[PDB]
Formats: C-alpha cells, sequence, structure tokens
RNA sequence: CCGGGCACUCUAACGGGACUGCCCGCGAAAGCGGGAGGAAGGAGGGGACGACGUCUGGUCAGCAUGGCCCUUACGGCCUGGGCGACACACGUGCUACAAUGCCCACUACAAAGCGAUGCCACCCGGCAACGGGGAGCUAAUCGCAAAAAGGUGGGCCCAGUUCGGAUUGGGGUCUGCAACCCGACCCCAUGAAGCCGGAAUCGCUAGUAAUCGCGGAUCAGCCAUGCCGCGGUGAAUACG
C-alpha cells in the first residue's frame, strides 16, 4: 500500500515462488488484479470515467 | 499421507555440516535451525538444535526416528 | 455420495481424474 | 483472398473504421467477402464496492474486444491499391493475412 | 395478495388420460423436477390396474380422490382469549389441491418399494374409501364438525 | 409442394421442414421416437397436427440443436404448429384457441449479487 | 454515501473515455501503466491552465497529449516552446514518444473539474465559502449551463465540527443518463484537516 | 463359509460378502474373483468346495489380514509415540494428526461434546 | 468432408414493433372489465440508477488526511514460529440419512467464459494423480470439456446395508528452496455419526423454489463446500 514496499512493482524477489503483487496505486497486496495490475477499488472509481478504456458499467 | 518423490530434501545446512562431522565419530549437537531438513541415516549419533520460533531443542536421532523431519519433535506452540 | 472420492460423482464433484474418473 | 481481421472496442467505429475497407475492392480483386460479423467475447470483474464489510453490491463491469472481420476477396494489385495502404481509422487495430 | 387477489395458473391436458388436473398430481409426485419419472410414475400405476385390474383408472382417481377432497375444516383465530379453532366450509381450489397434497404425502408413505405400486396401490384404496389419505381428509372432516362447538365466529 | 415454419424457444433454433402426405420426423438422424426418447412430453410438438388432422397426412424434415431436449419439443413445436398456416394461412382457426402460434414468453434470470440462486437469499439467526 | 458517479455511469452514453488505445492483454497492464505515470505531473504542473481532461491517444509507439487545457497558453510558448520543455519529459517515460498537442478550453465556467478546483482555490482562499459557491454556480449558470451543484464537505472555516454545505441551481438531473451532464472533483489541503469538493453541470441534453 | 482368519460371507454375493474382512475393500474383493477366477456374482450358497478354498488360500496369502493387520497398526501409532513426531503427540492426546483445525469440529476424533460456560 | 448455395440457424451491428389507438360495456375524467388482431402488452421479463436527510453507522490496516505520540528505535532487515491452537458455545454452509435410491456398461442436447514455457486433441509406461514424446490454435473455424441430472440395460432388495464417507495405517504422484508445525491430489485398507432432526426458525409469488452440471477471478500448486456468473429439467400457492 504504502511506499516500504514497492520491491515487487519490478518482479524482482529471490525465488520463483515470491511476488505479492501489490497494487499500481493501492498497492496494498489483499487483491492486486492482473489484468490491470492495481486494486479492485482502482477497477472501480477509475473505470469510472475513460481510466479503464474498453470497459462500461456491466449491465445485462 | 506423505510425499517427496525422486530427489528426497536433507537441509545443506546440517547435511552439509553433517558430512564433515561424521569423519571423527560426528560432530557434537548441530546448531543449525533447520527443522524442515529430511532426517537422514549417518546422522544418527548426532542431536540437532531445530528452532521453536522462539526456542532451541534437543533431538537425538535414530534411524527409526529417520522417515521424520528434524522437528516432526520439536513442539511448536504450547497446550496445557 | 459426494465425498466418495472414490466413485464417479465422487472425483466428478472434487473435479479430478484417477482409477474410476477416465478419460473416454 | 485477404483475411482482415479486427477486434475493438465501440461497435459501430470498428464496425465503420474498416467499412471504408469494402466495396472499393469489390470492383478490384474481383469481390469482397463481406462485411463480416464475428461473435464478441468478454471479460467482467464485479468487486466490493470501498472496503470493509459490504460487499453485496459489487457492481458490474464488462469489456468488449468485438471481433470482426470484412476480408477482401481475391487481391488483383488494383485490389491491392483499391483500399491499399488507404487507411483512414484509429479506434481499431487489424491482423492481416491470407 | 395484499393488492392483487392473484390469479390461477393453467395447464396442459396430459398426453394420456387428455386431463389436466392429473397433469398436477403427476406434478404432486413431481420431485426435485424431474417430473421425467413422475411423467411415467402415475402413468405405470394406471397400466399397473391395466395389469392389475381390468378398469381404467378412470373413476378411480375421480370417484375416489374427489371424496379424500375435504368437505369442511378449522382454522386458528384470535380475539381476546386466543387463538381458537373455527369450523368453516372449505374451498373447492382448496379441498381440491388437498386431494393430491394428500395423496402423494400419505401415498408415499404406505410401505410398497417402488413409487409406481405406492401410486396404484394408493389411487386403489382411495377408490374405495380406505386407506393412507382418506383417513386425513376425514380425520379434519371429522375434525370439522367435532369443532362445531364453535360458530360464535362464523365466517 | 414445399413449405416452412420455423421455431424458438427457452433457447433452442429449430425449422421444421414439411412436403406433407405424412410427417416423418428426422431429427439429426434418430427417426422422432429416437432422438426424444419416448419421454411422455414429445408426443407434444407434433400436438398442433393433432387438432387439424393433418398428421398422417402432411410429411416433414425436423432437425434442431441449442441447448436441452425438454426446450425442443417445444421449440421445434412452434414450426409443427407454424406449418399449417405458413402454406396455409387459413388453419389459423383449428390453431388460436391452442396458441401453439403464440411464441413462448418464459426464460431464464440470472444471478445478482447477494444471492445464491437468482433470487435464492441467504438467511440469518436472531433478528 | 448512496449515489454512484455518472462520469462512469455516463461513458459510451456521453463522456467517452480519457483513454483511447486498444488490444491489451499482454499490452494494456502497461499502456494504463504508463499511461497513469504521465498525470503524476502533465495535466499537473500545467494545471495552471487547464488541469481537465488529459485524453490520451494511441496506436502503440504512437503517443500522443490530446490533452485538454483552458488557458491555451501557459503551454504552446511563441509558435512552440513549452510545447517541448515538456516533450523533453512527454519522452522522459515515452519510449514511443507522443505528438503533444494543447487544447483550445472553451468557457471555464462550463468546466466541472475546473470549478472544482476553482473554487477550491477559491477554498484555498478563505474567501466567501458559500458566497464563493452561491458565485460559482451562477457564473457556470449564465456562462451557459442549463444546470449546476457544488457541494463542498468536511470541516469549514476549521469548523472542528466536520459539515457538508450544499449549493447548486438551475437543474441537475443525474438520473436521466442521457441529458449528459459534466462533473469535477478536487482538494483543499488545510491547516485543519484536508477536504474536498465537487462540481456538476448539466447542459444542451440529447 | 469361512474364508479368511475367522470370517463368514453368508448369503450375500462372494464380491462384497469379502468386505467383511478388516482387510478387504470392494477393491481387493474382485482382485480375488481374478486370480481365482471364480464367477463373483451367485450367491455363497452356491459356492462349490475348490472354490471357498482358492480365494480362501490366495486371500490368506496375499494380504496381511485380521489379527496380523490389525495388532499391526496398534503398531504404527504405539511408534509415533515413542518417537516425538507429531503425528504421535496427536494420537497422544486423542485429536486430529494430519491436518485439521481445532477449534471447533472434529467430535469424532475428539469424542462426544463436553460442555462448561462462558 | 470437396466443391457447390444463403432460403435457414446463429454473428455483432443498425433500425422497425405497443400507444388503452381499434373492438364493445361502466364513468364527468383519468382508467378499469374483457375482446381484436400481435412475436408481445396495458410499465413483456431482468437489470443499470438508490431523493432533502437518518443513526456522529463503517474505514484513519488501502491511500490519503488535522493533531497527539517512539525515534539507535512503538521503521526497518532475515531465518524461524504464529495467524490453522483448544474444555467449549454461536453464525453460514457442504455432505448425507437413500430405492422418485446408490453403482457399472453403451449413446445425446448447455449458454456464457478461458489459454503463451498457457490452456493441451493423440500415441503411448502406470490400476492411478501424473510422467516422456508430440498435431492444430495466436483462438465463431484448435482446445480447456467431459456437461451432469437425464435416456437404455443391468447390479443391489429395505440392511446402519454395494446407503454415507468421517476418521485412521501405508505406499505415491505434484508445484515448490522447503509441504514437521499446515499443501491439494491418486491407489489400498480402514470404514465412524447419521433411519430427516426440541423449542424456535431462514428463503422464494416463475422459470422462480427445488435439483443438475460448466467457467470465471485471485492463483506456482493450494486448504473454494466460499464468491461472481451460465445454463439444463422445472413446481407448488396466495380465501383474505
Ligand atoms: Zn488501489
Amino acid at each position: 500500500a504504502r511506499k516500504a514496499l514497492i520491491e515487487k512493482a519490478k518482479r524482482t524477489p529471490k525465488f520463483k515462488v515470491r511476488a505479492y503483487t501489490r497494487c499500481v496505486r493501492c498497492g496494498r497486496a489483499r487483491s492486486v488484479y492482473r489484468f490491470f495490475g492495481l486494486c479492485r477499488i482502482c477497477l472501480r472509481e477509475l473505470a469510472h470515467k475513460g481510466q479503464l478504456p474498453g470497459v462500461r458499467k456491466a449491465s445485462w | 499421507p506423505r510425499s517427496l518423490k525422486k530427489g528426497v530434501f536433507v537441509d545443506d545446512h546440517l547435511l552439509e555440516k553433517v558430512l564433515e562431522l561424521n569423519a571423527k565419530g560426528e560432530k557434537r549437537l548441530i546448531k543449525t535451525w533447520s527443522r524442515r531438513s529430511t532426517i537422514v541415516p549417518e546422522m544418527v549419533g548426532h542431536t540437532i538444535a531445530v528452532y521453536n520460533g522462539k526456542q532451541h531443542v534437543p533431538v537425538y536421532i535414530t534411524e527409526n526416528m529417520v522417515g521424520h523431519k528434524l522437528g516432526e519433535f520439536a513442539p511448536t506452540r504450547t497446550y496445557r | 455420495g459426494k465425498g466418495d472420492r472414490r466413485t464417479r460423482r465422487g472425483k466428478i464433484w472434487r473435479g479430478t481424474y484417477g482409477k474410476y474418473r477416465p478419460r473416454k | 483472398k485477404i483475411r482482415i481481421k479486427l477486434r475493438g472496442f465501440d461497435h459501430k467505429t470498428l464496425d465503420a473504421s474498416a467499412q471504408k475497407i469494402v466495396e472499393a475492392a469489390r470492383r478490384s480483386g474481383a469481390q469482397v467477402s463481406g462485411p463480416i460479423p464475428l461473435p464478441t467475447r468478454v471479460r467482467r470483474f464485479t468487486v466490493i464496492r470501498g472496503p470493509f464489510k459490504h460487499k453485496d453490491s459489487r457492481e458490474h463491469f464488462e469489456l468488449r474486444t468485438h471481433n470482426r472481420l470484412v476480408d477482401i476477396i481475391n487481391p488483383n494489385r488494383k485490389t491491392i491499391e483499391q483500399l491499399m495502404t488507404l487507411d483512414l481509422p484509429t479506434g481499431v487495430e487489424i491482423e492481416i493475412k491470407t | 395478495a395484499r393488492r392483487r387477489r392473484a390469479e390461477v395458473r393453467q395447464l396442459q391436458p396430459d398426453l394420456v388420460y387428455g386431463d389436466v388436473l392429473v397433469t398436477a398430481f403427476i406434478n404432486k409426485i413431481m420431485r426435485d423436477g424431474k417430473k421425467n419419472l413422475a411423467a411415467r410414475i402415475f402413468y405405470d400405476a394406471c397400466k399397473i390396474i391395466q395389469e392389475k385390474t381390468g378398469q381404467e383408472p378412470l373413476k378411480v382417481f375421480k370417484q375416489a380422490v374427489e371424496n379424500v377432497k375435504p368437505r369442511m375444516e378449522v382454522r386458528s383465530r384470535r380475539v381476546g382469549g386466543a387463538n381458537y379453532q373455527v369450523p368453516m366450509e372449505v374451498s373447492p381450489r382448496r379441498q381440491q389441491s388437498l386431494a393430491l397434497r394428500w395423496l402423494v404425502q400419505a401415498a408415499n408413505q404406505r410401505p410398497e418399494r417402488r413409487a409406481a405400486v405406492r401410486i396404484a396401490h394408493e389411487l386403489m384404496d382411495a377408490a374405495e374409501g380406505k386407506g393412507g389419505a382418506v383417513k386425513k381428509k376425514e380425520d379434519v372432516e371429522r375434525m370439522a364438525e367435532a369443532n362445531r362447538a364453535y360458530a360464535h365466529y362464523r365466517w | 409442394e414445399q413449405y416452412y415454419g420455423t421455431g424458438r424457444r427457452k433457447e433452442a433454433v429449430a425449422r421444421v421442414f414439411l412436403r406433407p402426405g405424412n410427417g416423418k420426423v428426422t431429427v439429426n438422424g434418430q427417426d422422432f421416437n429416437e432422438y426424444f426418447q419416448g419421454l411422455v412430453r414429445a408426443v407434444a410438438a407434433l400436438e398442433p397436427l393433432r387438432a387439424v388432422d393433418a398428421l398422417g397426412r402432411f410429411d416433414a424434415y425436423i432437425t434442431v440443436r441449442g441447448g436441452g431436449k425438454s426446450g425442443q419439443i417445444d421449440a421445434i413445436k412452434l414450426g409443427i404448429a407454424r406449418a399449417l398456416v405458413q402454406y396455409n394461412p387459413d388453419y389459423r382457426a383449428k390453431l388460436k384457441p391452442l396458441g401453439f402460434l403464440t411464441r413462448d414468453a418464459r426464460v431464464v434470470e440470472r444471478k445478482k449479487y447477494g444471492k445464491h440462486k437468482a433470487r435464492r437469499a441467504p438467511q440469518y439467526s436472531k433478528r | 454515501g448512496n449515489k454512484i458517479h455518472p462520469i462512469g455511469f455516463r461513458l459510451g452514453i456521453t463522456r467517452d473515455w480519457e483513454s483511447r488505445w486498444y488490444a491489451g492483454k499482454k499490452q494494456y497492464r502497461h499502456l494504463l501503466l504508463e499511461d497513469q505515470r504521465i498525470r503524476g505531473l502533465l495535466e499537473k504542473e500545467l494545471y495552471s491552465a487547464g488541469l481537465a481532461r488529459v485524453d490520451i491517444e494511441r496506436a502503440a509507439d504512437n503517443v500522443a497529449v490530446t490533452v485538454h487545457v483552458a488557458k491555451p497558453g501557459v503551454v504552446i510558448g511563441r509558435g512552440g516552446e513549452r510545447i517541448r520543455v515538456l516533450r523533453e519529459e512527454l519522452a522522459k517515460l515515452t519510449g514511443k514518444n507522443v505528438a503533444l498537442n494543447v487544447q483550445e478550453v472553451q468557457n471555464p465556467n462550463l468546466s466541472a473539474p475546473l470549478v472544482a478546483q476553482r473554487v477550491a482555490e477559491q477554498i484555498e482562499r478563505r474567501f466567501a465559502v458559500r458566497r464563493a459557491i452561491k458565485q460559482a454556480v451562477q457564473r457556470v449558470m449564465e456562462s451557459g449551463a442549463k444546470g449546476a451543484k457544488v457541494i463542498v464537505s468536511g470541516r469549514i472555516g476549521g469548523a472542528e465540527q466536520a459539515r457538508t454545505e450544499w449549493a447548486a441551481q438551475g437543474r441537475v438531473p443525474l438520473h436521466t443518463l442521457r441529458a449528459n451532464i459534466d462533473y469535477g472533483f478536487a482538494l483543499a489541503r488545510t491547516t485543519y484537516g484536508v477536504l474536498g469538493v465537487k462540481a456538476y453541470i448539466f447542459l444542451g441534453e440529447v | 463359509a469361512r474364508i479368511a482368519g475367522v470370517e463368514i460371507p453368508r448369503n450375500k454375493r462372494v464380491d462384497v460378502a469379502l468386505t467383511y474382512i478388516y482387510g478387504i475393500g470392494k477393491a481387493r474383493a474382485k482382485e480375488a474373483l481374478e486370480k481365482t477366477g471364480i464367477n463373483p456374482a451367485t450367491r455363497v450358497k452356491d459356492l462349490t468346495e475348490a472354490e471357498v478354498v482358492r480365494l480362501r488360500e490366495y486371500v490368506e496369502n496375499t494380504w496381511k489380514l485380521e489379527g496380523e493387520l490389525r495388532a499391526e497398526v496398534a503398531a504404527n501409532i504405539k511408534r509415533l509415540m515413542d518417537i516425538g513426531c507429531y503425528r504421535g503427540l496427536r494420537h497422544r492426546r486423542g485429536l486430529p494428526v494430519r491436518g485439521q483445525r481445532t477449534r471447533t469440529n472434529a467430535r469424532t476424533r475428539k469424542g462426544p461434546r463436553k460442555t462448561v460456560a462462558g
């Protein structure tokens, strides 16, 4: 979440079994989506306009 | 129940400073935390200083006490 | 019945393959 | 004879973004393969609004890569020229094959 | 039904006897959605009366079931003392369904292994005024009246 | 000599070809009583051709595929009920009261948050 | 909160995304990485002209800063001066190199976000809290606008009493997912606790 | 008919009538009618004399059962005891051993609910 | 399948269609009874949207953010341990108590998604998870996938039983530095409680409840019976 952990935005852990995704901005660890490399939150408020091109308020 | 396969693993913190020790009647109670190393035969004489997350505990190993992992005998938490 | 690991719906529930769960 | 794929983000942008890549060659390579539809595939994410509890309201989020096709039939250089690098569109991309 | 008295669902004419109320029965055995099996289930407990007898189960369901159909029942009722049981002239659509809500219930109660039996074997006792269901139906037709001690609250 | 009659229902395409005289069905092979295994509810697709008496007088070619068989017997149903008027836009008398001419509104719903079955809401204890 | 965010509610309906590039997949996760790495500044240092929309163009390697700015001049610079001092920061990231091009914004009193930060600067001003708002709602209002709403919140004047002060005018129909509107949000770090304000603007409609 | 160590599959299809031994489950059940070749179906009430003997002879010799098996196990446990291995430690207190939480549940390997107050 | 041909399915993209207008009765009017025809109605069915405000509801462990406070440390760094205990009690669910059932053998219709050292047709070693070798796909045109329930034949005969699979002994595949503390999975054995649940009590008015099965995300494999969606079969009943 904070800036005391951006040692993954790089991707260099130490093993093939260490990579706490860390959300771009949120930076937290708990939900770091992949398709966008950010957070579930990030997905909402951002897509909420033109910060998730190709998106839209899904309905059917 | 359990499974390793082709290439069983003994941590070379002890396995390593194990092969050497042996050469005189084995060492005298290793101190490598390593409680995650497959127990191996030649040891059968040593004594292990395996961690407990706070504590280090005694474990005079045996060949029968082999198909195990150092601390399967190292009881972590505390009960009654 | 669904936990009978060794049955059709057994491996068909847990969703796996074994002796009873074949390919075709 | 000239496969032209082009997935996209808008329904008639893409649709039109190539709809200019059609009838010219219907009088050059011989004809075309028509403005080919192609079933669109999607992605979704529906997530928990605001942290802590709540959950139940996630809100849905689509995203479409509308795969479209139009394929010009038969080249002819007249074809290769009749809608050559005679481009125009932006919102979409294209895959060229044969 | 606080806004609109609602409206009744209607159904198709049995691909057999050519009746629908039975569709219901065939569906009152229906359990889990698999009316597929239940389809026959009923049907067979017929051709098991055309295998176990020689009279098409037409007056059976009919003359019988309509008997399992309660001519009157009791209900609760609150005033200033309690919810005193009340005797009142039953309904049609109620009386009706209860025909089956009772067949398929006390009918699968009868211990005759396969669904079919219990079925055929029930319509049976039913089309005779004996066996399972008819008790309850009566049980209550009997309940009511036996409670004729209540009418201060008529309805 | 030739006529038509499409049919969709609950998600199941099914045109009902028909070159009269009789009416032997041929869904993806398996003649009538082989595709839909004599399930009581399969003698309903042709049901329409039974209140017109055409039945054994209007040959047809039925094929279909699109989801689940329970519906298909209904999907096809449409055309086998659609035919008698396609070419015979007269048969709308012994057609109507049966509504075998009417489309089937009924469809499936869809799971929204806080639910199990597109409506099946969980539960709570004390309240 | 019991609302959404019409911008999100209004995309393919009347507010076309800020970003345009397609394809995605092995791509997307970066294109919208760098994309959000230019905002760090760009429409920040240049806010003092038009920190409005930060539209982006693309086609891979075909970057661009179609970025819209009200004050069409604290940029461009005599035929092309700043439109370079920043390409030199436009490509301080972009390995695709963009075709930067400042955009001519019209009446700012119709540019919601503009107002947000507006009344916000005009909120760091301590200056006429509400009055400004009364002004705002009007400026924007008379400057063409068909509707206008502003909503400051959380502490005022350093009110140890956290509060939300209303204010709008004309007509601001959200629900009418169509008529198109406009929004904007800003902030105001205070010597007593950061807060922020919204800014809405209905318009022609349809 | 007594096959294995004091056992008797009676009137019930030989197949499972065998899983009646602390050593036979429906897996070994057929691996019997195999090296034995016996018609699996037909109850025991039709099982010939040399047939009962074969599986008898093939089952008693091919697997370790009943007495032998039972008390063999008594060992493994009896083993994990002396050896500090956790596995033992768990059979030691009469609670789960391979990988379960023990806040709640586990009523089988822990016994019938012993309530208290708080 | 190779031509051959759009009439049919679907494909995603446009627009057309419904408004109590026509039909007739009540009424001052809205509109309500029913019908005409219509693919359909009287807002077709389902969403997306949640007013001025309410409890100072929820989060400063997302981040931010006013200030309080420790600062060779109330930052941090690494291995190890714990978050997974346990005498117990609550919440939500999975599975089952079975014969409208369980099991084997042969055959069929899902829609929506998903895959680059990444899903993986096949041949082939193994009872097996899986291993070794390898065809097409950059994905309406190859595949993950087989749907299951169900249909047909047949095995069980009312049994704590071929019900049910807890637990437990042993061998073994797999990702992975490493699966003792705690990984799923496969084979053998073991096969426990449970014969439908006190008082009380939760859901749903239709394609819903119920039952069946499929994918998704995060994700090395994984404690998922959870969650988010699709679809297959398809009720009951509402006097008031
Ligand atoms: Zn974030």
